[PDB]
């Protein structure tokens, strides 16, 4: 090709092999670290940490020699779009520094935030985990409008004129950078050009999750009138059957999921939950007997066995840092860390976390920075996947921790079912709504005077939820979620969810399964493999959108089959509701 | 933590 496009692959061939080398060394100092805690490996690892992130700006100005215009290839489009990026760099200095200062500031109220008992100043509650436990399991509707109401005069107030800059500096880099706010920057992520038939907008994620909420309504409406009505025994006299719930009393400080409602919405109660912890203590289980049936789970669907540096190398009980993490570090290194217990949520969890080593292998032969998933949501959504055929019945009884001749009782489905709406369902809204929100903000179509007005109108309207006490503009509430006030963008749990039900439908029609999708296992079909395979290998190399189509055959975002995964609820819903208001009137609150 | 990422390479 051209004289500029050869050069720039030169370039990037010397970046991929210098990337390699530092990001293996680089993050063969995290794993020593996170493996062996010590004073000297937190700087140890930042001395690793650091020399990876300035490496990466040395390349970024070496990458800007070569304008994308004149390059034709694709794939080398891709990797120099990547490197090209200037981010905060286009901010003077000045505001680069403000704008860092009000980041860290706000990360440091939050994670520091605290409230005091009035009548004892220094009898305090963190977040972690006194307020969390207030608002999972009290039933004192004073003491969770205390926790609710205190988190956020406390923390959110202190928050407010910080995250206000914020939004100026944001929006001032953002635009430097060509895009319309940091919303529109965010959107970024799933933005494809230049590929036929595979191109999508960044204006097109609102609208497609715009349209594919819309859908998701009579479901959502349908859990919350079931759940309103639960409510009303649980806290009698504080929920009034036509209006929203209150917005202290959903079973966590935000009502992010509803997964702490279950014991006050269960439909059954008597019908215990499926659980084989019992099981696998009674067949003296270990950690190593536990990855090795999710490996046997993977081999079986045409996915190739674990790396012998992975079971020299992962970590899979306490002897560190115990969150559950897969590792991908190259040359054909793959790792897990996970202290691992012999419980049904850990032999579940490893299947998902091995789903992710699946994903690394598969994409390890593609370009350094192609090496990710296809967009943000697909990751974990690969790994979700993996603990919905883990935990069917079905696939309990083939690893022989149920008996042969079990069968599960429909009050039990239903009771799983609605144990997964409330976690995987009701976070939908809450995720649309909050998202739309800062969207909004960051196009400057809501004023800072309405700002939480109109929080509280979205959340009235969109989700059901009404604020027990008027909150004015002193007030930030969503800063007081710590992906608000971390800078985290949030609609990733929106699509990630609808993706692994496309996933899980596509694979269980392969498979070609019988009956109801939620009790599907994938598992001894190696054309479901092949096809999840398909799009595993790609990486990011490739649309996203393409992508998902190797998986489910369709191009874009779908909700139907998550819809299709809830219908045995969705039916039993509209006959439990037959005699209730669904819906809700926003007229309505705790304290008018 | 350290990424194959531009944006977010580094996490401590
Ligand atoms: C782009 O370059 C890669 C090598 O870096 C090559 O394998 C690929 O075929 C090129 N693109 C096209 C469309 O041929
Ligand atoms: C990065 O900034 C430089 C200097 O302002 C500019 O020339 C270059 O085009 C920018 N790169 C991108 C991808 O915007
Ligand atoms: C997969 O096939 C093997 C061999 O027939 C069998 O032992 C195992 O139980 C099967 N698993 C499932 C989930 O069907
Ligand atoms: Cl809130
Ligand atoms: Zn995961």
């Amino acid at each position: 090709q051209s004289t500029i496009e050869e050069q720039a692959k030169t370039f990037l061939d010397k970046f991929n092999h210098e990337a390699e080398d530092l990001f293996y060394q680089s993050s063969l100092a995290s794993w020593n670290y996170n493996t062996n805690i010590t004073e000297e490996n937190v700087q140890n690892m930042n001395n690793a940490g650091d020399k990876w992130s300035a490496f990466l700006k040395e390349q970024s100005t070496l990458a800007q020699m070569y304008p994308l215009q004149e390059i034709q290839n694709l794939t080398v489009k891709l990797q120099l779009q990547a490197l090209q990026q200037n981010g905060s760099s286009v901010l003077s200095e000045d505001k680069s520094k403000r704008l860092n200062t009000i980041l860290n500031t706000m990360s440091t109220i939050y994670s520091t935030g605290k409230v005091c008992n009035p009548d004892n100043p220094q009898e305090c509650l963190l977040l972690e985990p006194g307020l969390n436990e207030i608002m999972a399991n009290s039933l004192d509707y004073n003491e969770r409008l205390w926790a609710w109401e205190s988190w956020r005069s406390e923390v959110g107030k202190q928050l407010r004129p910080l995250y206000e800059e914020y939004v100026v500096l944001k929006n001032e880099m953002a635009r430097a950078n060509h895009y319309e706010d940091y919303g529109d920057y965010w959107r970024g992520d799933y933005e494809v050009n230049g590929v036929d038939g595979y191109d999508y907008s960044r204006g097109q994620l609102i609208e497609d999750v715009e349209h594919t909420f819309e859908e998701i309504k009579p479901l959502y409406e349908h859990l919350h009138a079931y759940v309103r009505a639960k409510l009303m025994n649980a806290y009698p006299s504080y929920i009034s059957p036509i209006g929203c719930l209150p917005a202290h009393l959903l079973g966590d400080m935000w009502g992010r999921f509803w997964t702490n409602l279950y014991s006050l919405t269960v439909p059954f109660g008597q019908k215990p939950n499926i659980d084989v912890t019992d099981a696998m203590v009674d067949q003296a289980w270990d950690a190593q007997r536990i990855f090795k049936e999710a490996e046997k789970f993977f081999v079986s669907v045409g996915l190739p066995n674990m790396t012998q540096g992975f079971w020299e190398n992962s970590m899979l009980t306490d002897p560190a840092v115990c969150h559950p993490t897969a590792w991908d570090l190259g040359k054909g290194d793959f790792r897990i860390l996970m202290c691992t217990k012999v419980t049904m949520d850990d032999f579940l969890t490893a299947h998902h976390e091995m789903g992710h080593i699946q994903y690394d292998m598969a994409y390890a032969a593609q370009p350094f920075l192609l090496r990710n998933g296809a967009n943000e949501g697909f990751h974990e959504a690969v790994g979700e996947i993996m603990s919905l055929s883990a935990a069917t019945p079905k696939h309990l009884k083939s690893i022989g921790l149920l008996s042969p001749d079990f069968q599960e009782d429909n009050e039990t489905e239903i009771n799983f079912l609605l144990k997964q709406a409330l976690t995987i369902v009701g976070t939908l809204p809450f995720t649309y709504m909050l998202e739309k929100w800062r969207w909004m903000v960051f196009k400057g179509e809501i004023p800072k005077d309405q700002w939480m007005k109109k929080w509280w109108e979205m959340k009235r309207e969109i989700v059901g939820v009404v604020e027990p006490v008027p909150h004015d503009e002193t007030y930030c509430d969503p800063a007081s979620l710590f992906h608000v006030s971390n800078d985290y963008s949030f609609i990733r749990y929106y699509t990630r969810t609808l993706y692994q039900f496309q996933f899980q439908e596509a694979l269980c029609q392969a498979a070609k399964h019988e009956g109801p999708l939620h009790k599907c296992d994938i598992s001894n079909s190696t054309e479901a493999g092949q096809k999840l395979f398909n799009m595993l290998r790609l990486g990011k190399s490739e649309p996203w959108t393409l992508a998902l189509e190797n998986v489910v055959g369709a191009k874009n975002m779908n909700v139907r089959p998550l819809l299709n995964y809830f219908e045995p609820l969705f039916t039993w819903l509209k006959d439990q509701n037959k005699n209730s208001f669904v819906g809700w009137s926003t007229d309505w609150s705790p304290y008018a | 933590y350290v990424f194959r990422s531009l944006r977010t390479p580094f996490i401590v």
